[PDB]
This record gives structure tokens, C-alpha cells and sequence, in this order.
RNA sequence: AUCGAAUCGCCACCUACAAGACUGGAGCUUGCUCCCUCGAAGGCGCCAAGUAUAUUCAUGAUCACAAGACA
RNA sequence: UAAGCCCAAUUAGUGAUUGCCCAUUAUUCCUUUGGUAAGGGCGGAAACAAAUGGAGAAAGUGUAGCCCUUCCGAUGUA
RNA sequence: GGCCAGAACCAGCCCUACUGCAUUAUCCUGUCGGGGAUCAAAAUCCGGCGGGCAACGAAGUGCAAGAAUCUUGGGUCUUGG
């Protein structure tokens, strides 16, 4: 396997033309750690402080004919403990 | 022909035109529908103010990548939109570090009063007023990639 | 299984309500064994919690005699030096389905064991599964679209009964009482169902006329 | 029902670029193919259709095998098969499916308030009927308890405790 | 589906020389996937029949012959194939198709399934459309009935690729996983 | 009681059953005709308890785990 | 109603001639290293203090390679 | 700020959209004769004769050079600003 690129299957995306709509969209993997660490708006929004963390990426291209996508995560690769877990595909950056 | 250095330069898509009702995709007011008022100079962020009495969105500047500009529009020509300048959103610099200033409160009141009148004057004004009160969500079974906006 | 007292006390401390995970219940009646197993195995690797019921009604292509012989050839494979710790030959139809799915998973990895542990299999539909929600089917693994009806097929329960499964009549009696109880409750509640259908008819006369026009345009009236 | 594949049978195309369109069988090639045509549709000239892609309808015009284009046009008009078909429930469902595919965010909202307005008035109508003759769980439960509770509250001890602890409020 | 073979008319001759100042021009009929295979089959016939090599000849035309309008017809295909065991086996078969190319493409799929014959071991001798009254086989003549009808039974109707699902509720159309 | 978490569709209308050589019902002519509820939707839910006369939303300042979640 | 065998396609009698997945391969981009390597510059252009544009510039096989541009090759037992 | 992230634009690359020229005839029509099968036809089919473009979303036939600027495609966390 080549861990630099991930495969994400989105609900109700079952064709290759379906997965082309999502190219360039932002992709996020939400998990939690053991300790509360720094976040965005650690000072501006202290309510955000939590063990929750997210890893961000972008959809690069579809994969196969059945609505799969290739996702590249920022800098690093997504952990293998994320396999079979929920991934968030956002509607931005918007082309509409 | 407009030079890139000029304040009039823009590469914004034609769907994000003034008067277009847009779905806010991110930020505090995500899911809300707002009315696109203008684009700030130098290819700046869009200024959306969905009537704050309808959905609670104030006069805020948003990026065009975080908005879905729909094909349903509202005539904004009556709304001045001139006093909404890039200096309206500038803040003083902080040294050794809800509340709304009078200038921002009066600008919001004057713009939204002319915006509400514009929506009323339009046919399907009642439907479009309740359209702006609705909230967009992604539900189970939804396929936004197949939709037309 | 049975919750610890620590788990029960923390629920009281947290004050949380009852929780049920997102579980898909599949009615495996008239489903091809290996096609349903392949579909379920992929879904388990995709993080799905799946319960399969009526595993006694799965189908295998071919005569019941040839499929019985295929199990008896499986049953004859055992570690000669120590039959214990050898292959374990399970006779229940749900155990046959679970073994089939297990062979379609990476069983010797922590990830393939997680997927297998998310599958629950039953004979019939037990009481804890009846009222949980609507059962689903796999259209691409259903017998009436997968076999030519001229060819013989076997029901997994009948084949398993003659290789060492002792609870065929228990499940048959339990399933008989289940449909008897479910049809009694379906005969009841028909007044409630007819009352809701007529309310949706009477609603069309009370609701705004322009909203009825929208309903007709999109085929809802 | 299962309608026979015959010369003159109206069919609906199941999948492909001609999906949801209606034509007439006109001719049968073998066990797998037919020669569908519909003069009143611009995209449905005479062509070969696989019999897996067609759905026979209840209408059958009176034509012969390998009929002329003029003969089918006259038969289709006189038989009124297309006018009859358009009034069916499955024909209105195909049109409604096309309206939903091209619907904008405003028409999706307008449908949402239409189905919520119908649901609201169904709830209002159900409440009126439910009050008259109990059919819901809470109204049937109340009617089973009303007699027993009346017996229990008919006693003097019940009446006194009610009076004492109502006056305290 | 449209036929995988095309109707080709290759016209050629041997290159004029001192021995043959005016060579004979030959017209050849072939059903091939493309014109490169069509020219290859043309020069195979020229070599084994007229003793003319592709290197000593030239091709005058290699155009495709236009199909007639699509009509349900009976096609007589005179075809031959080679096997090591039996040698050359020539058969005449009837097919129900709408075009000459479709009938020949059907005959190639027929010879492949029933006799394990590949394209380069098969030689088409003649294809023509015959009337209903010259059909010998009962399997073809059963489609000549003036009122021929049949129900579509045992049909596996797959959903539109956009609307196909994995898990569907048992007696509803609602998709649980899609 | 540490404990901050990942999860993001509810139902007391699906949550009964069976069949795909067919299960809306008839006729005889047995593949066509006729009747109906016309044989391609489980109900809701997606911001006014309902389609109207309306109402607080900001400064959380342009994305950031939804800064919140007993529907 | 193969997930078997033979043949045949690429979203299918619609309107043309690239379905998809995997390399230490191919194309291209970045960097290293070595050439039977190919070229340019190297006579300090002029001007310019701190408090408040910079530094370097070796006639050179090999160095922290005099500097810059360019092209090609790169695995390997004894 | 030499840190993290988002959008703008530049240049270069990498993808897609947008198509013309030639060709057709063993073809397209109409009409006579035959032939066919019907309750009667029509059609499939074979000949003579008269016209011809099956017509550019006609044909799955040969080659296509169409400035993503007009007419705001997409990507570059695969490049450097
Ligand atoms: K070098
Ligand atoms: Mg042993
Ligand atoms: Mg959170
Ligand atoms: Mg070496
Ligand atoms: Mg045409
Ligand atoms: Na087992
Ligand atoms: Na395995
Ligand atoms: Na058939
Ligand atoms: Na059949
Ligand atoms: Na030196
Ligand atoms: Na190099």
C-alpha cells in the first residue's frame, strides 16, 4: 500500500461522475486523544478546548467507476486506526 | 480590460451576483440562507446580509468558496450598498490585551430595512421571506452532487 | 454482555439515556449464501454493525444431497493427532453463515477481527430483533434474481439438520409463534393505519390550495 | 400484469439514453431484440431495442409486422394509446421524477412546506377523529382507564384527599 | 449492441510488370473489425487463390459497405471453419437479424460457442437475406408467425446505475445503504 | 466521579407474511378486452405547532471537531 | 439469471473511434552524483559611513566543490 | 514571526468541454412484374424502369490542425512566485 493517498467512500456517491463533483472539497477525520491539547481559537473560544482533534485533507480524484475518491491529507498521512471510521466531506470550496 | 491593480477588478463567478440568495456553508451561520449584497473591492470577500430579523445573519463578509449561490434572486437595486465599504469591517489594532458600535448598528438597520422592502416588492415575496427563514441541512439519503440549485 | 456495575453506575452518574448503535438487520430468507456473505463482508470492513436473521432460510445452488456431501467432506477434515484444536465444524445455519463471512475477511488481523465481531447472526427472528426496525434485503443476492428457477436449490436449514444441527424443530416452532403473534398485531392497528390514510385524504381539503398544486406537480397528490 | 411482447405493444424504455420513453414494438427480430418506434417522440425513430430494456404496457395498437411509419402514426392516433397512458399513475410518476431531478433549491423548499402543511392538517384531522372514537395508543389507554379510575375516585376517601391537596395548591 | 464486424469491400490487383502489363482487378468481401484486418484477409485470399503476395500487389479501395435500413430479416450465412481433428467443416446456418454485419457477427459468436472456432480459422462464403418460405430450420421459422407474442418472464431487471443500492428495505423501495 | 472526548434520522403508520412462470379484480378469446383504488413512493422530520399578520439573533469580526446534540 | 467455457465490447442501433486498478517501466518535475561532458563570468561598471538592502566573485582535476546555465548516464558477484 | 490554515491572483505544466474535411450506391425512394402468406392484405424476397442526400444529434467510416482569449472549465498539499 501507498499510505500517502487514502480511499474514501461517501454515502449516495455510487458513480464516477458523482465523485468528480467532490474533487477539491475539504475532507476531515475527527477523533480524540487522551489529553486536551491546543486547538484553533484556544484563547478566542475556550469552549472549543477538548480532547477532540481533526485531520484535514482534500479530494484529489475519483477511484474506479463506483463513486470512490482519493484523498490527500495535509502534510502527513491519515493513521491506519482511521480505517473503517467516519470521514467528513464538506461542501466547500464551492463551485456553485 | 479592467487592470488587476484597480479596485474594480474581479474574477467572481456570475452565480454569486448581488441579489442572489446564498446558502452559507461554513462559519457560525452555516446552513442559513443569506442575500448577497456586493463584493468588496480588489476581488475581496462577498458581503452577505440575509435579513437579520429573518435568519439572524448580520452584515458579514464571506468568501465565495463558502457559499452556494442559488438561482433564486431578489432585486437589490433599491438597496444602497454604497455605505458597505472595506473600512466598515476594519478593527483597531490591539495593544496590551452583544457589543455593536453605533455605526455598525445604524448601517445594518438602514440596509436591512431596504432589503426587507425589496423582498416584499417581489412576486413570491412571502415565499421568499420564508425561504430565507429556512435552514439547509445534509440529511441521510441526500445527493447534493445530483442537485440543481 | 451483561453490563458491569461500574458501567451501570457511570450511566447513572452521566445521566445519559438509553443508547442503541446504528445496526442494520438483514432478513436472509431466500438469499444466496456466498453472494450475501460477500456483500456483508465488505460492509463489515466498512465499519457497519450488521445483524442477520433467518439464517436457516439461506439458499445454496444445487441439490440438497450434493450440498450435504460437500459439508461431510468438510466435516472429515480434522487434525488427526489431536482432533481438539483441529478444525471446528459448526452445524447451525447462522454458524455456517458466520464461517462463510469469516473466510471472506482477513481473520488473522486485529482489523478483520473487529469486522467479524460486528456481525450477529440468528436463526429466525428473536424477540430482541423483531421490533427494532424494518428489515432489509440484498437485491443482488436474492434467490429469485440469482438462480434460474428450473435448477434445484437447497435451504441451508434442511441441509444443516442432517449433518448435526439439533435445533431445527425448535426454530420452526419459534418462527411459527412469531408470525402468529405478528399477524395478530398486524390485524390490529389496521384501524389506526386506515385512520392515518384517511387523515391524509382529509388533509388535502383543509390545506392551502397552492400547496396542493405543489404536491401534484411533484407527484404527491 | 405481464403484457405480451407483440407487434403493436407499447413499451417503456428501462435504462440507457432513451430511459423512460415510450415506443411501439413494430417488429420482433428474435428472442432478445425488437424494433421499437414512436412517431410522436423526436428521439424515438425506428431502432433496435434489447428486450431486457423494455417494459410492456397495457396498450397495444393495431399494426402489422414491419409496418410503415404512416401506418403506425395513424394507428397510434386512432387508438389513443398515448393519451390513455398519460393519464395513468405510473406516467404521472415518471413526469414527477423528471420535475424533481431539475428542481432548484427554491422548488425543493416549496415542496417541503407543501408536505409539512399536508402533514400538519393530517395531524389535525386525526386528532378530531381520535377524540371521537379512540384509535391511538394514548386514547385507547385513556378509555380503558376512565372506567376504573371513576370507580376508585367515587369513594369518599378519594374525594377528601383530592379536596385537601387541591386546596393546598 | 452494434456489431463488432464491419462489411468491407477490398479491391486490389498484382502490381503491373513486364509479365503482366494489365493485371486482373479483384473485388473481395470480408467482415472484419477494422480495415487493417480487412486488408490482411484480402491478401490472404490473393496469395492462396491467385498466387499474389501483398508485397507484389496494390490495393485499389478498402471502403466499408453501407448497411441497409434495419428490418427484421432472415439471413443465410454460408460459413466454414478449420479444426485439426476434422479439417474444414462448411455449414449453412440461418439467423434472425437486422443487418448483414449483425448476422455475420452472430455467426462468429455462434461458431465460437458451439464449435470453439476463432476468427482466423473461419471463412465466410456467402451471406444473404432469404424469404420466410425458404427457411428450413424450425427455430428461425417460428418468428414468421403473423401474430407472434410472448410474455417476458424470469427477467432480472437491474436498477439504473445512479439508483442502485446495496441494502434495501424488504418490502419497500427505500435504500438503507446506497 | 474522574470524564474533555470519536459517533450526528426519528416514529406507538416500516418495525407482519408470502410470491417473482407474478399477489388489484373480472371475461373468454388465453392474450387480448374490460372495471377499479389505474398496479414505480412506509410515514414523518430539514427552523412560525404552520404557510400567514409575524419575531431575538451581530463584535463568535472570512474556513477551522457543530463553540452544540434527550428530535 | 456464474464469480465456469468460447467469442465480443466500454456506458451501447444515440448520434463515432481512452471503463477501471496495480510497477524501482514510460513522460515530466525537484534534488544528488559522475562525465570522452557543452557553454558563459572572473582587467571588481559607477555609486553607496555608523547611530538606522546584505554578502560573495579562487584562471580552477579532486574541498564547505571559484560562480552560474545546459545535456546525458546512475543497479551489479568475482 | 522562520509557525498553522483559507482564499486571491501570476508563469509553466497536467486534465477535460467545444469539430471540420472527405466518404456512402451491396444504399434510399416511387412505380410495374413476379413471389409470398393471409379471412383479405401488408411485409420478408427477386427483377425492370424513373428520380435520389437515409443527411450533419445521418453513419458507431477514413483523417481531424477546433488559440479554455473571446465564451471567468478544473488541478497543482505533484512546481515556483
Ligand atoms: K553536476
Ligand atoms: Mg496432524
Ligand atoms: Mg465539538
Ligand atoms: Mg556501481
Ligand atoms: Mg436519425
Ligand atoms: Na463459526
Ligand atoms: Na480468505
Ligand atoms: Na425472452
Ligand atoms: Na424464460
Ligand atoms: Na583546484
Ligand atoms: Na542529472
Amino acid at each position: 500500500q501507498t499510505k500517502q493517498t487514502a480511499l474514501v467512500r461517501v454515502e449516495n456517491v455510487n458513480t464516477r461522475e458523482d465523485a468528480t463533483w467532490y474533487v477539491g472539497k475539504r475532507v476531515c477525520y475527527v477523533y480524540h486523544g487522551k489529553k486536551v491539547k491546543r486547538c484553533v481559537r484556544w484563547s478566542k473560544a475556550p469552549a472549543r478546548r477538548s480532547t477532540t482533534r481533526a485531520l484535514w485533507g482534500r479530494v484529489t480524484r475519483p477511484h474506479g467507476n463506483a463513486g470512490m475518491m482519493r484523498v490527500k491529507f495535509n502534510g502527513a498521512s491519515v493513521p491506519a486506526s482511521a480505517i473503517g471510521r467516519r470521514i467528513r466531506v464538506y461542501l466547500y470550496p464551492s463551485q456553485i | 480590460k479592467v487592470s488587476r491593480k484597480s479596485p474594480e477588478y474581479t474574477t467572481l463567478r456570475k452565480s454569486c451576483a448581488p441579489g442572489a440568495i446564498a446558502i452559507i456553508l461554513a462559519g457560525r451561520f452555516r446552513g442559513r440562507r443569506a442575500v448577497i449584497l456586493k463584493q468588496l473591492p480588489h476581488n475581496g470577500p462577498l458581503v452577505v446580509s440575509g435579513p437579520m430579523k429573518y435568519n439572524g445573519v448580520p452584515i458579514r463578509r464571506i468568501d465565495s468558496r463558502y457559499v452556494i449561490a442559488t438561482s433564486t434572486t431578489v432585486d437589490i437595486s433599491s438597496v444602497d450598498t454604497a455605505p458597505i465599504t472595506a473600512e466598515v469591517f476594519q478593527r483597531p489594532k490591539a495593544e496590551k490585551p452583544t457589543l455593536v458600535s453605533d455605526a455598525r448598528a445604524q448601517l445594518q438597520k438602514k440596509i436591512d430595512a431596504a432589503l426587507i422592502a425589496a423582498i416584499k416588492k417581489d412576486a413570491q415575496g412571502k415565499e421568499k421571506a420564508g425561504y430565507l427563514r429556512s435552514v439547509f441541512t445534509v440529511k441521510p439519503g441526500d445527493a447534493p452532487h445530483r442537485w440543481n440549485w | 454482555a451483561f453490563p458491569s456495575r461500574k458501567d451501570a453506575f457511570r450511566a447513572q452518574r452521566k445521566g445519559a439515556k438509553k443508547h442503541r448503535p446504528e445496526i442494520i438487520v438483514i432478513d436472509l430468507k431466500d438469499h444466496v449464501l456466498g453472494r450475501a456473505a460477500a456483500v456483508v463482508a465488505k460492509q463489515l470492513l466498512l465499519g457497519k454493525k450488521i445483524t442477520v436473521v433467518r439464517c436457516e432460510q439461506l439458499n445454496i445452488a444445487g441439490t440438497e444431497i450434493r450440498n450435504k456431501i460437500k459439508y461431510l467432506q468438510y466435516l472429515r477434515k480434522r487434525k488427526l493427532t489431536n482432533p481438539t484444536k483441529g478444525p471446528f465444524h459448526h452445524r447451525a445455519p447462522s454458524d455456517v453463515f458466520v464461517r462463510t463471512v469469516r473466510s471472506m475477511l482477513p481473520r488473522y488481523t486485529k482489523r478483520g477481527m473487529k469486522a467479524l465481531n460486528s456481525l450477529v447472526a440468528y436463526e429466525g427472528i428473536p424477540p430482541n430483533v423483531v421490533r427494532t426496525g424494518g428489515r432489509v434485503v440484498i437485491p443482488r443476492a436474492q434467490r429469485h434474481v440469482c438462480y434460474r428457477s428450473e435448477r434445484p436449490y437447497t435451504v441451508l436449514g434442511n441441509m444443516c439438520k442432517h449433518v448435526g444441527w439439533k435445533y431445527s424443530d425448535v426454530v420452526a416452532n419459534l418462527e411459527k409463534a412469531r408470525v402468529e403473534k405478528a399477524s395478530r398485531h398486524h390485524e390490529k392497528q389496521a384501524k389506526l393505519r386506515d385512520a392515518w390514510k384517511s387523515a391524509r385524504k382529509e388533509a388535502l381539503a383543509k390545506m392551502p390550495k397552492h400547496n396542493v398544486e405543489v404536491l401534484k406537480k411533484f407527484g404527491y397528490a | 400484469k405481464s403484457h405480451y411482447i407483440c407487434a403493436g405493444r407499447l413499451v417503456r424504455i428501462l435504462r440507457g439514453p432513451r430511459q423512460d420513453r415510450v415506443g411501439v414494438i413494430v417488429d420482433i427480430v428474435d428472442a432478445n431484440r425488437v424494433l421499437v418506434e414512436n412517431p410522436e417522440d423526436a428521439k424515438m425513430w425506428r431502432h433496435v431495442q434489447n428486450l431486457k430494456n423494455v417494459e410492456p404496457l397495457k396498450y397495444c395498437v393495431s399494426v402489422s409486422r414491419n409496418c410503415s411509419a404512416k401506418a403506425l402514426k395513424d394507428a397510434l392516433a386512432s387508438s389513443k394509446a398515448l393519451e390513455k397512458y398519460a393519464k395513468t399513475r405510473t406516467a404521472a410518476r415518471v413526469e414527477a421524477k423528471k420535475a424533481c431531478a431539475v428542481s432548484t433549491d427554491f422548488e425543493r423548499y416549496q415542496l417541503r412546506v407543501a408536505r409539512r402543511s399536508r402533514a400538519h392538517w393530517a395531524r389535525k384531522v386525526f386528532d378530531e377523529k381520535d377524540a371521537k372514537t379512540p384509535v391511538s395508543w394514548h386514547k385507547v389507554a385513556l378509555k380503558k382507564m376512565l372506567k376504573k379510575a371513576a370507580k376508585m375516585d367515587s369513594t369518599e376517601g378519594a374525594k377528601r384527599r383530592m379536596q385537601k391537596a387541591i386546596a393546598a395548591r | 449492441v452494434k456489431p463488432h464486424l464491419r462489411h468491407y469491400q477490398v479491391v486490389g490487383r498484382e502490381s503491373p510488370s513486364e509479365k503482366n502489363p494489365e493485371p486482373t482487378v479483384y473485388k473481395f468481401e470480408v467482415f472484419a473489425p477494422n480495415f487493417v484486418v480487412a486488408k490482411s484477409r484480402f491478401w490472404r485470399m490473393m496469395r492462396v487463390k491467385n498466387k499474389v503476395k501483398a508485397t507484389h500487389g496494390d490495393v485499389l479501395s478498402c471502403k466499408v459497405v453501407k448497411d441497409a435500413k434495419l428490418v427484421a430479416r432472415n439471413y443465410l450465412v454460408d460459413i466454414a471453419y478449420y479444426s485439426q481433428r476434422c479439417g474444414y467443416t462448411r455449414m449453412v446456418k440461418e439467423f434472425r437479424d437486422v443487418s448483414k454485419t449483425g448476422a455475420v457477427s452472430q455467426a462468429y459468436h455462434d461458431l465460437a460457442s458451439r464449435h470453439r472456432a476463432r476468427y482466423h480459422n473461419i471463412e465466410v462464403l456467402n451471406v444473404k437475406s432469404i424469404p420466410d418460405h425458404e427457411v428450413k430450420h424450425l427455430s428461425i421459422a417460428q418468428y414468421h408467425a403473423p401474430n407472434l407474442s410472448f410474455p417476458l418472464l424470469q427477467r432480472r431487471t437491474k436498477a439504473t446505475r445512479k439508483d442502485r443500492a446495496i441494502f434495501v428495505k424488504k418490502n419497500t423501495k427505500r435504500a438503507v445503504v446506497a
